[PDB]
């Protein structure tokens, strides 16, 4: 039944009682379903330390994993630049779902096509694919470039991108002077971070690698900046903004910050600002380059080395106090500029904030997990904050990176309770918020299933999720938020503070029980 | 508008195109006469290039068919990207303990590295299949959904199924949906179909103990979006009848064994499982009907046409949850229909939704002047022409440069489709409706589900942030 | 008993069984409380319409009111002016309170003196202790400038301000050029606001009235701002940068963004930025004067138009996104200057996420909250968002702005639950969320008091507050948002959007009972 | 230290007009372990920036304000109720709204109207009010702001008047806010307020049942829990507390105070009064404790236990090795912690210290401490405790705070929220020893752990170590 001036959706519809004896009957009549004790009884077994033993012990079953397949990078990698179409070579159904992976997460359009590999091609390769589907697709979306990566089964097959896209140049399907570059990006290699170090590779490949001779290191006075796979629109901004602030001229290479917030005035905008194919030809003549996510741009370091010949420096992710004075005073040294009073102002307010805040965070135990570079910098910025980071979880992460984190959390007496796991998901990580409690967790959206199965043990044994990294589908416009910089810091400081806070008002809520300590001042 | 202005507009559209995607999509836009293959053909390969919508058959086959059945384990055997981006992306809904005896929000995966590529990953899956057991013992069976590079390294998982469903006692099924096989999520559902037959349908062929009444029922075809099977299996167990197995929204494997015991197969959603509707009349016998739970008037036609398949006794039953429910509907009528008639809809879903909803909107005054299919067949598109109005605007597997060329023409007062469109037509200013997810909202199926749809219809068609998309200085 | 290893505060140290055993032996021994089940029989009856009715009959009584008194808006003006020192002549505890009260919202020092009037003072006034005050304020804490205001004691024995402050030049104790403005602020008239417009009004008078002679309207091609009680910092930096990037010359007249911001940097500085003497001395050059929050500026709108001869313009607050528009249009107009593409396309981003977010703000019933202005800028927006301003409260509020609220209601079909209330206290809101219940509250940290009320008589009537006004002294650093513009819009929307959502979520994290709508995407 | 203190004294004076350069040299001091050296409870110098509050603060924020079963009416302005409506926290038991309203806030709301006429017809209107909406109430108080003397209203005639025609406790208090120095005018008129009002109304009664084992908790106003963590080592000592004051405090344990056996006054400054009454007119006697840190609270509980006979002397010593244990482990952990640390306090009557021996089981050292408004008997009690060459200061100004911190640069503060936030832009670690920084208790071995970890958890933090930018 409904009432037309209180309409109820799914919830709270199935509890009226009408509902909820029809699936008491359905359940008893046909499901065949366990009982209801039993369900209990391996419920509570999965939150002990017997079953958390079995559940590390798996090396073939993957249950719930933290990590995404390389061409998703890939796509991100290329709507960073002017004009510039994302082009999977491989099977359509990818493609539907890198568009709707990030629809969800920006709540944004996203443009990316597909050539439509099917049974035939997997017998004599997709070259007839690439033709057709590079003439289709510049003739229909007028792109300025094309970026082609590669599906999984395209991979398996064997396709040569290079031969098939010259061959497509060569017959006349497209011009030859139409930009197209190409890298190869195996969902079974890496992650979707190592998509996007491969694509951005291939793209500055294409255009530097033959015109190197005329090129001489910082005749241009700039900055290259390389993001890496970063899906906060607030983070290409701060970045921008400081450098503007300096005084520094930069090049941010792959910027999609313009294609995934355009305004809705009454007109679609499939492209939208970005890297200009003119700026990836003359990044060479930069001073040097800085790359914002080191330990997932592994392979564009070496290319920008041994090619550009620029001498990287070894920079740490902006992110907290420690990481961002470090960045700063090497873009300083490079460009010759001083760091202005305005960013000195700017630290010293977050410095500020920290002092207010310091006696909520100190001791608070969180896990969280994400990408490499996220990881240790928000492990950073908890030491810096006197909190303990107990639960440390990267599923695409390395030995060489652990390493580093472990002498980070060796350098703190906050590090001390803290354990870092690599090519763990979050079904391990599970268990160790139920055997070694933290007080939050800090991660993407697939955390509040934690949060929820944590609740089902008991309201003390609770672990609420604070959103902060890819992808968040469950809450709105926070991919506008900021994780870089001071401004960033201030951003993750005041929701860990008030996620404390939040927390402690809702447990001293209870009148005449706990509610002595509800206090109007915090 | 007229006929002749669209088909103008058809041309004008295709002029973009090469010569050879110009000849293939034309025969993919068609305009209506109210014989469907004699003006639009379908089920065709996508053009390269173009940005089709249309996904996978590993989509077709997990994340529609198989995901939904709660108390089975689905192993997406492969790279780890298909089941990460199909993970609690689609809405059907279900009742159980997450990760104890219910898994339908949970990705359990193969993650293939390259050396699963380069030898195999039939070792990996047989151990995979004693981690699972170790870890889920209450898991009702297991099934093996096969991403694209399985097919093309020569794995047999159809022999590790089978030996470790042996040893251990267990339902295995393996799936064949490798996603560059057919053209669409389409031929996802048929070998999707095939496998519940050839490993699970059967199971109870030789058992009589279950307790067998002359009202038993089955819904096919109903994936419990927002809970929209939950809203149709309440009517039915109202009219008398006993539903015994939905497929596959809140599905259990059990449910799916006892349906050949059934009576009559109500089919939902004809696209994606006519094909075991077919098997089942042919090796057991039982008819079975399609029918339409979207708004009052298909309901009420349902509800009738299904009883008119019993007794007197039904069809008395039918009449009073017809009388219950009439002062319900009729009030959200009153409501709503005055501030959504006249209003114009264009439509793009998948396989059955583009031509189910046409008669919910029509009981709100609203009109369909354009629908179309990702990956539906031309026995669907028979079924549309019926339903559409004469000289509406019809496309088959439409690109995103067409979709938005015809909407610039046509200019509807409401659009509905999936979450790649929703953000394109919001930005050019036109209300839009996740046809798929309900936008989060739902049910809409039966009398329950019509009132939260025309509540939804009507908060975004007037909602007040339309008016602004035009600053005042540049005017 | 406490464990060294995890030791607990008051909360949940005093739930042990021990304390809870104590505290149940003081209560029965010696407390002589009610029964518990009288308790509970006189709480529902606090929830009733019966009791509503009783208790918007009060004529005497006020219970948790929603203002403050007119001098401690007077020092928030003071201090927006450069190196003013803040002057409340009479007793003080004021003085203690205000500082107090500051500092808990700002989490900032906040300077401000008094003369300390004691017993004596009361019968031959105060003139002494404005003679020593001043002399001892200037010489110790060297300001360039002191704005005088008063206590309430100071009002009823009618202490000339006027003839004290000049005697105090006349005997020496001031140089006769130190800049002394003045403003009676008895705090038994109008609220905290008024204090802020009378203080205003007493700084334009005393650096422009006695000199218009040389004025020429429009000549420094400037637009004065008034800004008005404002506790976001984020408010004054909006307008000063949709000003610049407007290219419109201006003057933000008090602006104590930077005092209430310093670095923490190792030293302390009592002033910082602020209005300068000179601005305010050529304000009458402006082309005209903007008011931002003109239901409070009545005093300083009669001397701007009636001294200045400026045609102030008849603008509401610039929030939402029709107000925020006729403010840049109107701007635009007086200065010439066209409005930028950058503005344009951030309230194109706005509609964006106004569109996104519209399924989940729809029909959401609000009661809410604070001073005029604030109040019916938050009204206009929740009417654009398609939500229902249900309980309408300001404290402070006007018999002409309530018509005004009530114009604005009927002019849009979201209205018509709504209902304005002047007067009225948070014990008469705590009526009104019970007998018609909202889907949350929208105000400030006196709020929390209601949720709790709320929450007591079950889950099912809780009424989640949502924290935007002043004073917030139980979150951190929320005194940096912004309300103002198409910023401020953007972040009041997404907290209210991700308020419903996180509501929704802990109503449907119930294992096998509500969690079939928990859904990973929303 | 020793002359170079004097010098300091000397040298920041010099800013000041030479009328207060002479006054607020009477205020400051180097102790050498009260008259004689420092004068304190005069009048503040205008303009100087004070931190002292006033007399409404000590009598309805201090006194009253916490007696949960009453209801306390802030007559006149509507200011001074809302900036002290919740801003202290002590804490109590109770159903806010229904039986307790300690965190509300009533008042008159004075307008023109009231200034012009007087209040009292229209408090005889607001106490009917109070009556039907709150009827589970067993009392009101009446605070009065600072209008209310100015005008001429009489508040209590208005209480015996109504206090007759409904048969309940109506208490008036002229606790004007220009009536004193400080808040500590504000204690003796509430204390006298409960004397002759509310104290003296089971004088006839003798159905209670006492013990020999009888006190009352005197000066103990629960901060963060504090009289809790208080009340449960005397009764494990085997003592029945009858009364806290004012504390989670009911107003039938106030009537039932003349009852018991000994009166302990924690708070000297603000509860004096009374007690001296109670001795008086009852008999009782009264002692002052200290419950701050191990140390004291030992020392406190053998005090108290030889009060009495042999079997509370002996419970007294099973107590102390109970908890022995507890304090060992906290002072394991954290002297090592906070050893060597110098330590600057400036609070309000009691705490600058009381709380002295707490830091010194923690092995640190006060090198200054200070009062708002304390008389010349507590500076008395203060020299013993500070040592010698310490700074003493009263009643001090924001400019001389700030210079002396520049000059001694302690490595901790312990002051109000007036100062908290100018001391941590200096870099100096900061702890809150009004409102504990919302945390605690402090009082007790339970508060002793709690109070250690917040000390170490505030001087050590490593936000400390970045104010300075890399590049300045
Ligand atoms: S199964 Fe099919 S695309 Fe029939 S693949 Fe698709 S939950 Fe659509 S039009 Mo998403 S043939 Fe169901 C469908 Fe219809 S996922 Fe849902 S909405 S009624
Ligand atoms: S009553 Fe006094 S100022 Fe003795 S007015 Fe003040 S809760 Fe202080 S040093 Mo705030 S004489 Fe109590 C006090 Fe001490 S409010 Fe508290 S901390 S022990
Ligand atoms: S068409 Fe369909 S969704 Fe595509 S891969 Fe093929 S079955 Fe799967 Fe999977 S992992 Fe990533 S997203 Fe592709 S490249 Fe391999
Ligand atoms: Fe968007
Ligand atoms: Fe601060």
């Amino acid at each position: 039944s409904q009432q037309v001036d209180k309409i109820k959706a799914s919830y709270p519809l199935f509890l009226d009682q009408d509902y909820k004896d029809m699936l008491a009957k359905k359940r008893d009549g046909f499901e065949e379903k366990y009982p209801q004790d039993k369900i209990d009884e391996v419920f509570q077994w999965t939150t002990t330390k017997e079953y958390q033993e079995l559940n590390f012990q798996r090396e073939a079953l993957t249950v719930n994993p933290a990590k995404a397949c390389q061409p998703l990078g890939a796509v991100l990698c290329a709507l960073g630049f002017e004009k510039t179409m994302p082009y999977v070579h491989g099977s359509q159904g990818c493609v539907a779902y890198f568009r709707s992976y990030f629809n969800r997460h920006f709540r944004e359009p996203v443009s990316c096509v597909s050539d439509s590999m099917t049974e035939d091609a997997a017998v004599f390769g997709g070259q007839q694919n690439m033709k057709d589907g590079l003439q289709n697709c510049k003739a229909t979306y007028k792109p300025d470039m094309i970026a082609v990566s590669t599906t999984c089964m395209a991979e398996v097959i064997g396709d040569d991108l290079n031969a098939f896209i010259n061959n497509s140049k060569k017959e006349g399907f497209i011009p030859d002077e139409f930009p197209v570059p190409f890298a190869h990006t195996p969902a079974f290699v890496g992650s979707h971070v190592t998509g996007w170090d491969n694509m951005f590779e291939g793209i500055a490949r294409y255009f530097t690698l033959k015109s190197m001779d005329d090129k001489v290191v910082g005749s241009n006075k700039k900055i290259n900046i390389v993001p890496g796979f970063e899906t906060y629109l607030g983070n290409f901004r701060v970045i921008k903004r400081m450098l503007s602030e300096m005084g520094v001229g930069y090049s941010l290479l792959s910027d999609p910050e313009e294609v995934l917030d355009t305004p809705a005035d009454g007109q679609f905008r499939m492209y939208a600002g970005g890297t200009t194919q003119e700026e990836m030809k003359d990044a060479p003549n930069a001073l040097n380059t800085v790359l914002l996510q080191p330990w997932h741009l592994e392979k564009t370091k070496k290319f920008v080395e041994g090619t550009w010949k620029h001498e990287v420096p070894k920079l740490n992710i902006p992110m907290g106090l420690d990481w961002t004075d470090e960045f700063l005073m090497k873009v300083s040294e490079i460009s010759g500029q001083p760091i202005p009073a305005s960013l000195t102002k700017e630290r010293g307010r977050l410095v500020d904030m920290m002092t207010d805040s310091h006696t909520w965070l100190h001791g608070k135990r969180f896990a969280l997990w994400g990408d490499p570079d996220f990881v240790m910098g928000l492990v950073k910025f908890l030491l810096e904050l006197g909190c303990e980071p107990v639960h440390i979880l990267c599923h695409n992460g390395n030995k060489r990176w652990k390493k580093a984190v472990d002498a980070i959390l060796a350098a703190s007496p906050y590090g001390k309770n803290a354990t870092v796991y690599i090519g763990k998901d979050l079904w391990h990580l599970r268990s160790l918020v139920f055997t070694d409690k933290p007080d939050f967790m800090i991660g993407n959206s697939y955390g509040k299933f934690i949060q929820r199965d944590t609740l089902h043990k008991g309201k003390e044994f609770e672990v609420p999720l604070i959103r902060i990294g890819f992808p968040i589908f469950d809450r709105h416009h926070l991919h506008r938020s900021t994780t870089l910089g001071y401004e960033g810091a201030m951003q993750i400081l005041t929701t860990l503070v008030n996620s404390i806070l939040e927390r402690l008002d809702e447990e001293t809520r209870g009148m005449q029980a706990t509610d002595y300590n509800h206090d109007l001042v915090r | 508008m007229s006929r002749e202005e669209v088909e103008s507009l058809i041309q004008e559209v295709l002029e973009v195109y090469p010569e050879k995607a110009r000849k293939d999509r034309n025969k993919h836009l068609a305009v209506n006469d109210p014989q469907s293959k004699k003006c639009i053909i379908s089920n065709k390969k996508s053009q390269p290039g173009l940005m089709t919508i249309r996904g996978c058959a590993y989509a077709g086959s997990k994340g529609v068919v198989w995901g939904p059945i709660k108390d089975m384990i689905h192993i997406s055997h492969g790279p780890v990207g298909c089941g990460q981006y199909s993970r609690a992306g689609r809405r059907n809904y279900y009742i159980g303990t997450t990760g104890v005896n219910a898994f339908v929000t949970m990705n359990f995966t193969s993650d293939f590295q390259e050396k699963d590529i380069v030898f195999g990953g039939d070792k990996k899956l047989a151990k995979l299949i004693d981690e699972v057991e170790t870890l889920f013992p209450l898991n009702k069976g297991i099934s093996v959904q096969s991403e694209c590079p399985i097919g093309l390294i020569g794995d047999d998982i159809e022999s590790v199924s089978k030996v470790k469903g042996a040893e251990l006692s267990k339902t295995i099924v393996p799936v064949r949906c490798e996603g560059f096989r057919g053209v669409s999520q389409s031929l996802g559902h048929h070998i999707a179909n095939d496998a519940v037959r050839d490993w699970v349908l059967g199971k109870r062929d030789e058992d009589t103990t279950f307790a067998s009444t002359p009202y038993d029922v089955a819904i096919i075809g109903d994936y419990n979006i927002g809970g929209d099977a939950w809203s149709s299996r309440i009517l039915l167990e109202e009219m008398g009848l006993r539903c015994v197995a939905q497929w596959s929204g809140d599905g259990s494997i059990s449910e799916i064994e006892l349906t050949p015991k059934v009576k009559l197969n109500l089919v939902h959603c004809y696209r994606s499982m006519n094909y075991i509707s077919r098997h089942m009349e042919e090796k057991y016998g039982i008819p079975w009907m399609e029918y339409n739970f979207f708004g009052p008037t298909k309901t009420i036609e349902s509800l009738r046409a299904i009883a008119a398949k019993f007794d007197e006794s039904i069809q008395k039953k039918c009449e009073e949850v017809i009388a219950k429910y009439k002062p319900e509907w009729e009030a959200v009528v009153a409501k709503y229909r005055p501030r959504l008639e006249g209003k114009r809809v264009m439509l793009y879903i998948g396989g059955l939704r583009p031509r189910h909803v046409i008669g919910a909107y029509e009981d709100l005054g609203m009109e369909v002047v354009g629908t179309g299919y990702e990956f539906a067949h031309n026995d669907d598109y028979d079924r549309t022409m019926k339903e559409m109005g004469d000289s509406t605007l019809l496309y088959d597997d439409v690109t995103g440069y067409e979709f938005e060329e015809f909407v610039k023409r046509i200019k509807p007062d409401l659009i509905g489709s999936g979450i790649k469109e929703k953000f394109i037509f919001q930005k050019m200013g036109i209300p839009f409706r996740e046809m798929h997810s309900w936008d989060y909202s739902g049910p809409y199926h039966g009398f329950d589900g019509f009132a939260i749809f025309a509540r939804d219809m009507d908060m975004t068609l007037n909602n007040p942030c339309w008016k602004k998309l035009q600053a005042p200085w540049e005017a």
